[PDB]
């Protein structure tokens, strides 16, 4: 069996078992987005 | 016109007015506030 996908590009619907957690925004903190890791402050956008 | 005028507020002579007017600078003020980038990501400033 050969496994074959892509990461950290584009949307995803396969993830591994994680706890999701609530969204802090306006804040220095470290994130986990669909497998993305940094660290950071979030604000709402304008772009769409 | 190559010395201040003390009637009119600035501080330099007419042809010194010119000549400041003749150079465009983006940087003035040395000074910008973390609040202000956050504020205006959209505006993509080449400073922040």
């Amino acid at each position: 069996v050969v496994l074959s996908f892509e990461l950290l590009n584009a949307p995803a619907t396969v993830c591994g078992p994680k706890l999701s957690t609530d969204l802090i925004k306006n804040q220095c903190v470290n994130f986990n987005f669909n497998g993305l890791t940094g660290t950071g402050v979030l604000t709402p956008s304008s772009k769409r | 016109q190559i010395l201040p005028d003390p009637l009119k507020p600035t501080k330099r002579s007419f042809i010194e007015d010119l000549l400041f007017n003749k150079v465009t600078l983006a940087d003035a003020g040395f000074m910008k506030q973390y609040g202000e980038c956050l504020g205006d990501i959209n505006a993509r400033d080449l400073i922040c």
